[PDB]
């Protein structure tokens, strides 16, 4: 891939970056309970195979 | 010799004198300063125009009458057409500035009246509908 960063192609000031990639770790990306299916069941007096 | 009433302010090629001041306010007790590397955001080398832009610009005067209800300006809006400050402001996406605001109103020992002069952060005003 291209590797160049801004300091390679423009005049840059010093900027201290305190920001982290905490929320894009795999644990953070996947760290959610997701609905994967909806099942149905019933309770009634069943008189047919289908019921 | 030195007096709370007598002050000189020099910025760039511009000087103000007053012989009837009342001290000076430094808003929230903090002098303006450049943006530190540990608080910086955009990463391009900034333009710091210094004396070209950091100088006294005098607006059109207004007339105080017995019927005047008052005046407002916004900053940096009031200076948007002022010399190299205006040019630097409009050639760049981003800008920051402090200000020395000097409000001037002389009369005589026989006139009376009092102006409140307020610097308001985020001076959001009501609409007229
Ligand atoms: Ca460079
Ligand atoms: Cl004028």
């Amino acid at each position: 891939s291209g590797q160049a960063v801004p300091s390679d192609v423009i005049e840059t000031r010093h900027v201290v970056n305190y920001k982290t990639r905490s929320e894009s770790t795999l644990e953070s990306f996947f760290g959610r309970s997701a609905c994967v299916t909806i099942l149905e069941v019933e309770n009634f007096n069943a008189t047919t195979d289908a019921d | 010799g030195y007096s709370d009433r007598v002050r000189q302010i020099t910025l760039g090629n511009s000087t103000i004198t007053t012989q009837e001041a009342a001290n000076a306010v430094v808003a929230y007790g903090e002098w303006p300063s450049y943006l530190d590397d540990k608080e910086a955001n955009p990463i391009d080398a900034p333009t710091e125009p210094d004396v070209s832009s950091n100088r006294f610009y005098t607006l059109d005067s207004v007339q105080w009458k017995s019927t005047s209800r008052g005046w407002w300006w916004k900053l940096p809006d009031a200076l948007k057409d002022m010399g190299m400050f205006g040019q630097n402001m409009y050639y760049h996406y981003l800008g920051r500035s402090g200000y020395t605001v000097h409000v001037q109103c002389n009369a005589s020992k026989f006139h009376q009246g009092a102006l409140g002069v307020f610097a308001i952060p985020e001076y959001v005003m009501a609409c007229n509908t």
